[PDB]
C-alpha cells in the first residue's frame, strides 16, 4: 500500500540534518548559461574531478534579500536536498560563498518541455496524458511529505534522454501543515484561492495540474491575456472554454481540476489523488509503468553529444563575480 | 481563433513568477 511510509522516513531524517557545503566553485569549470531569472542564473559546468555535466544554480544573495526571498531560498534547498523521487531533479552538491548561493543539480539535456510545446505546438491527449502522469505521481509523492509545490509550468519540466519529465525549481516549495498565505506563483497558474487571498493549501497544486494539462493539449492555457491582471479577473470568473479538438473524458477531468470549489476540486476530495488516478481520462494508464520508467516516452530529445545545449536557448553570459566581503552571512547561515 | 489570439498575445515567451 503506503510506499510513502519508506519514503518520509528517508525524507525526514535529511529534512531534520540537512547536507551543507558539499563542493566548492574551483571544483566547477562553467560552460554555458541555460536559463536566468529573477534572483541568479543556471549555468551548465563541468565537475573536473569527474568530467560530469552538472546544471549549477547561482544565486546573488543580496538580490534575494532585496526580493524577500531568503526563507523561500532556505526553503528550496532544504527541502530539494531532502526528496527522492524518479521525475524529480536531483541536488548533487551546493554551497555558497561571499556573493553567491549554488546548487549544483543534475544536467537535463532535453531542454524545457516549455521549448517543445511551443516549437510543436499543442501535445496528442496520449502524449500529454504521458507527461500529466508523471506529475500526478510527483505531486501525490510530495503533498505525501507535507510539500506544496506551488510553480507548475511547462518552463519548470525538463525532458531527460529518455523523454521522462524531471521537475525543477523548488523556490516556492514549502513543508507546510495545513494552510498558508503567501501570494507566489506564475499569473496563468494560480488557483481562485490565491488570488483572493484566502488562504490555501495543495489543493492549488492540483488546480496547476488542471492549467498544465489544458496548456499541452491546446498549445495555450486556459487563462491568458496581455497583463496579469485580466488573467485573475478570468480565473476568478468560473468559467473554462475548450478546444473543440478536447475529447470528452479530458474535459470533464479539467472541469473538475479547474473547479474554484475546493469542496469539489479533485485530489481534494475524501478519495485525494485517487479520485484523478482513476479518472477515465487516465483510462489507459499503467500508473506502475509509469514510476518505474516501463513506458515508452512519445518523445525522445536529440543531442549530438554530452554537455550538448541545442534543446536550450542562448542567453548572454555574464561574469560570475565574488565580493572579497562576505554578504548578508546571518541570512543565510544554514544553507 | 484561440490560438491566433494567444500566439499575437504578449505571454507567449517564458512567465515570470511573482
Ligand atoms: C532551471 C533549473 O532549475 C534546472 C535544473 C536542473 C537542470 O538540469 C537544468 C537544465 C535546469
Amino acid at each position: 500500500k503506503e510506499f510513502l511510509a519508506k519514503a518520509k522516513e528517508d525524507f525526514l531524517k535529511k529534512w531534520e540534518s540537512p547536507a551543507q557545503n558539499t563542493a566548492h566553485l574551483d571544483q566547477f569549470e562553467r560552460i554555458k548559461t541555460l536559463g536566468t531569472g529573477s534572483f541568479g542564473r543556471v549555468m551548465l559546468v563541468k565537475h573536473k574531478e569527474t568530467g560530469n555535466h552538472y546544471a549549477m544554480k547561482i544565486l546573488d544573495k543580496q538580490k534575494v534579500v532585496k526580493l524577500k526571498q531568503i526563507e523561500h531560498t532556505l526553503n528550496e534547498k532544504r527541502i530539494l536536498q531532502a526528496v527522492n523521487f524518479p521525475f524529480l531533479v536531483k541536488l548533487e552538491f551546493s554551497f555558497k560563498d561571499n556573493s553567491n548561493l549554488y546548487m549544483v543539480m543534475e544536467y537535463v539535456p532535453g531542454g524545457e518541455m516549455f521549448s517543445h510545446l511551443r516549437r510543436i505546438g499543442r501535445f496528442s491527449e496520449p502524449h500529454a496524458r504521458f507527461y500529466a502522469a508523471q506529475i500526478v505521481l510527483t505531486f501525490e509523492y510530495l503533498h505525501s511529505l507535507d510539500l506544496i509545490y506551488r510553480d507548475l509550468k511547462p518552463e519548470n519540466l525538463l525532458i531527460d534522454q529518455q523523454g521522462y519529465i524531471q521537475v525543477t525549481d523548488f523556490g516556492f516549495a514549502k513543508r507546510v501543515k495545513g494552510r498558508t498565505w503567501t501570494l507566489c506563483g506564475t499569473p496563468e497558474y494560480l488557483a481562485p484561492e490565491i488570488i483572493l487571498s484566502k488562504g490555501y493549501n495543495k489543493a492549488v497544486d492540483w488546480w496547476a495540474l488542471g492549467v498544465l494539462i489544458y496548456e499541452m493539449a491546446a498549445g495555450y492555457p486556459p487563462f491568458f491575456a496581455d497583463q496579469p491582471i485580466q488573467i485573475y479577473e478570468k480565473i476568478v470568473s468560473g468559467k473554462v472554454r475548450f478546444p473543440s479538438h478536447f475529447s470528452s473524458d479530458l474535459k470533464d477531468l479539467l472541469r473538475n481540476l479547474l473547479q474554484v470549489d475546493l469542496t469539489k476540486r479533485f485530489g481534494n476530495l475524501k478519495n485525494g489523488v485517487n479520485d484523478i488516478k482513476n479518472h477515465k481520462w487516465f483510462a489507459t494508464t499503467d500508473w506502475i509503468a509509469i514510476y518505474q520508467r516501463k513506458v515508452e516516452a512519445p518523445f525522445i530529445p536529440k543531442f549530438k553529444g554530452p554537455g550538448d545545449t541545442s534543446n536550450f536557448d542562448d542567453y548572454e553570459e555574464e561574469e560570475i563575480r565574488v565580493s572579497i566581503n562576505e554578504k548578508c552571512g546571518k541570512e543565510f547561515s544554514e544553507f | 481563433t484561440t490560438y491566433a489570439d494567444f500566439i499575437a498575445s504578449g505571454r507567449t515567451g517564458r512567465r515570470n513568477a511573482i
